């Protein structure tokens, strides 16, 4: 009131995330699906869908850098030591490209290249 | 006073400034009074802009913070009161707010009249002009403020 | 002491609950083990989590009587 | 874990959608974009129409 | 005593243990001790795994709510109190709790030391590690527990 300004206690960046579960439903098999809507301190943002007994995951990364990413896994709900996958988005470098373990489809700046 | 004499400069030379364009936060950092080139400016740059071109600094890029506590402004009237009799009794040169969260400003001229930058939010193209106040009173929000140099640092 | 004594601390008549701090934790629920949590210190970091499957439900100390 | 963005243009519900694109990730590992003409895909190897 | 024995074992062992990894929620199913390669165990499951050794069993993976209910240990102090002096009152084998939240939890050694796993949470590369209480006295919470096996089953 007194034209002063209202200052945030803690000015550290938040983390904010939007985890979704449950126990089972009206079809009576047990629920085993997880979701999040994952927000970093550093600006990156995650949303993926998950599923921890069938070990598979799918998730849309967002990098502070501004690199869009979307990862597919089938045997692995980590990132890290994935054999089985499928990613396509925007790298870190602007280079559209599609890479799974086979050799990827990469679209440069200029020209074509697999 | 200085800010009467500038507000006249401005009025004189309002037909002349066409070259400045309207956005809803532009900060150039190329002064628009030199240089032809058309350049997008809101009313905040606007003043600072106009009183650097004298001895004054003030701040960049001078928001709505530097009224609370710069001390560079008296208050004449309080927001929350709208008295449409009381508005002859005002001076060229003082600065006339707008919106009801301090979403833009004006300078007062004579003859019941403002001068200010209106149009639609996404980066109008529509240069500096000047409005009467009969339509904009309602979003008038009855503060105004005044400047003072002489007893400043 | 203000950062245990200040908590505005409701339960909702559904037993999930809302969660509130003078630091940056912030912590709501909803049906079943699903919630949602907010926090800045690195400390606090596990609260708010989506490493690996996430933080449980159980590892949050407000989550209790 | 299926990704997948439609557009329609003379239908608000998915089904019985006559014009309309498709790109994603389908609930296989394949790579695609469909509509109603034949579709490009990309499979795990290789390059296909 | 049972516990104090396994602490006296692990700081003698703790420079040969330079194989096991930290990690948020590392929950592997090979045992560290049984294998020579590296593994990402966290506090939790390496205390399960340190007394699964012996004729204890524990559950797995030993959580938060293990301590509430399973009646495996008695409060020696209780959280919101943070006192100093009373330290040294402390003997070898007490489980220290650290976090505002429980994140991490320790294992008291002599010295005025304990013995946990510290570093940057995205899955650090560092080893497990002793640490002075001095700077980690902060976040000791006040909470300390024991063990007993005798009057359990």
């Amino acid at each position: 009131g007194n034209k002063t300004l209202i200052e945030p206690r803690i000015q550290k960046a938040p983390n904010m995330l939007f985890k979704h579960q449950g126990v089972f439903y009206d079809d009576g098999t047990p629920d085993n699906h997880i979701t999040t809507l994952f927000i970093s301190e550093r600006g990156d943002i995650r949303a993926s869908v998950l599923n921890t007994e069938t070990q598979k995951r799918t998730t849309q990364e967002m990098s502070s850098d501004g690199s869009y990413r979307v990862i597919k896994q089938d045997d692995d709900l980590m990132l890290d030591e994935a054999q089985v996958w499928i990613e396509y988005g925007i790298s870190e470098d602007n280079k559209f490209y599609i890479k799974n373990d086979k050799h990827k489809f990469e679209f440069t700046d200029e020209g074509i290249y697999i | 006073p200085l800010s009467t004499i500038l507000a006249l400069d401005l009025n004189d030379n309002l037909k002349s400034l066409s070259n400045i364009k309207y956005m809803f936060k532009g900060a150039p950092k190329e002064n628009p009074f030199g240089t032809d080139k058309d350049v997008y400016i809101d009313t905040y740059n606007l003043l600072y802009w106009l009183y650097l071109g004298e001895d004054e600094e003030l701040a960049y890029p001078m928001n709505i913070n530097y009224f609370f506590t710069e001390g560079r402004f008296f208050t004449i009237f309080g927001k929350g009161h709208k008295y449409k009799v009381d508005v002859s009794k005002f001076i060229v040169g003082d600065i006339l707010f707008f919106g009801r969260s301090d979403t833009n400003i004006g300078i007062y001229v004579g003859d019941g009249e403002f001068i200010s930058m209106m149009g639609k939010f996404p980066k109008d193209e529509t240069p500096i002009g000047k409005y009467k106040l009969d339509d904009y009173w309602n979003e008038f929000n009855g503060r105004v403020m005044r400047f003072d140099e002489e007893v400043y640092i | 002491v203000y950062k245990y004594s200040s908590s505005l601390y409701e339960i909702l008549p559904s037993l999930n609950y809302k969660y509130d701090d003078g630091e940056g934790t912030s912590i709501r629920t909803y049906n079943g083990k699903s919630f949602f949590s907010m926090t800045s210190g690195e400390e606090e970091k596990p609260q708010a989590t989506d490493f690996y499957t996430g933080t449980e439900y159980q590892d949050l100390f407000t989550s209790y009587y």
